[PDB]
């Protein structure tokens, strides 16, 4: 039963588990590169927060826009996934957390708009439907800082205009090197960051504001957002890569599975093609 | 600025000195560029244009597992 083919097939699936073998190897090195990435942007955040709370701390007269809750009549989303699959479920299970948390925001007679980081979910809210806002495709593992501005200055302007009230970032969590967990929060409607922090230990002293603290508040904001944005895009790409590595296992024990099965069929088959070649030729022997 | 620490938060930096420095941002931004093309470039070649080649023909084999001839 052309049995050279069997073995054709049995060796082009050993080396294809060779083949994914070296993917987990390549995605366990670029978790730790994109890991040790998302550190450094740690002091930048701390240290604007720090200012930022100091500054509104010292001077109470006025309250932000970005700082008070406003009531909502509408909600806003940044949607960041990957560019292409092999990676687990990590873009279902994330599209799956906001379609029911859009649902939920529905009975509310709240509707949504939406700004899209990552082919894939640019096609999936593509058919979805939805009020879309802005695109944007072909990331990359180290995004720069100006290839996000467009989808948060879309959405921080649409805020602006009162069109929107809160500004949800979607994302995913770094739990630990093998797992990963949904994120939807929100950042426009900046949550008090450990406010609490400077009050008793604070001084009696303040900056010498050379623009007036209006202004300064508002440059120290827009950039804050900027950075909580970028640095939740990392994590992100992270989680992108721990999900392909432990993908690229299951494909490997999967494959090593088809290997011991096809090698039990191609036992039988030959010991049958045998079986009957010994009968043909015994059979025709004792005929003539 | 503090008394003892000075703290500059920039946007983009770069440690190099003149206005032109576009000229060595382009370094890093060609690097990367390639960098994320190149693997475009191994996420199809590898995974997935093998991991269907295998899948393709397994049912051909299952048919004629029990045949005597």
């Amino acid at each position: 039963a052309n049995l050279k083919e069997i073995r054709a097939k049995v060796a082009s699936i050993k080396s294809t588990q060779k083949i994914t073998r070296a993917m987990q190897m390549v995605a366990a090195s670029k978790m730790r590169r994109a890991q040790e990435r998302m550190a450094q942007g740690r002091p930048y955040a701390d240290n604007m927060r720090r200012v930022i709370a100091h500054l509104v701390q010292a001077n109470p007269e006025y309250k932000h826009r970005y700082m008070v809750d406003r009531p909502v009549k509408r909600v806003g989303y940044i949607i960041v996934s990957s560019d292409r699959g092999l990676a687990g479920g990590l873009n279902i299970n994330l599209f799956k957390k906001v379609v029911q948390h859009v649902k939920a925001q529905q009975e509310q007679s709240i509707e949504v708009q939406f700004a899209l980081i990552g082919q894939k979910a640019v096609s999936f809210f593509k058919n979805y439907g939805g009020k879309v806002l802005g695109a944007t495709t072909q990331i990359g593992d180290a995004p720069s800082l100006e290839q996000l501005t467009g989808s948060v200055q879309v959405m921080l302007d649409a805020f602006d205009k009162g069109e929107l009230d809160r500004i949800y970032l979607v994302s995913n969590g770094f739990v630990n090197a093998m797992t990963q967990k949904p994120k939807v929060e929100q950042l426009v409607p900046l949550a008090p960051a450990e406010e609490g922090d400077d009050l008793n230990r604070t001084y009696g002293w303040d900056y010498i504001y050379e623009p007036e603290a209006e202004e300064l508040l508002n440059g120290l904001l827009v950039r804050y957002i900027e950075s909580m944005v970028y640095q939740g895009v990392i994590e992100n790409v992270a989680c992108e890569q721990s999900a392909r590595m432990v993908a690229m296992k299951a494909a490997t024990d999967n494959a090593g599975q088809l290997i011991k099965d096809l090698q039990l069929i191609y036992n039988k088959l030959r010991q049958a093609a045998i079986t009957q070649e010994i009968s043909e030729i015994v059979g025709g022997a004792a005929a003539v | 600025v503090q008394p003892h620490v000075v703290t500059v938060l920039a946007d983009t930096a770069i440690r190099a000195d003149n206005l032109d420095e576009a000229a060595i941002l382009e370094a890093r931004k060609n690097a990367e560029q390639l960098l994320a093309n190149q693997k475009s470039d191994l996420d199809s070649a590898a995974a997935l244009a093998a991991l269907a080649e295998t899948a393709a023909q397994l049912e051909t084999i299952r048919k004629i597992k029990n045949r005597a001839q």
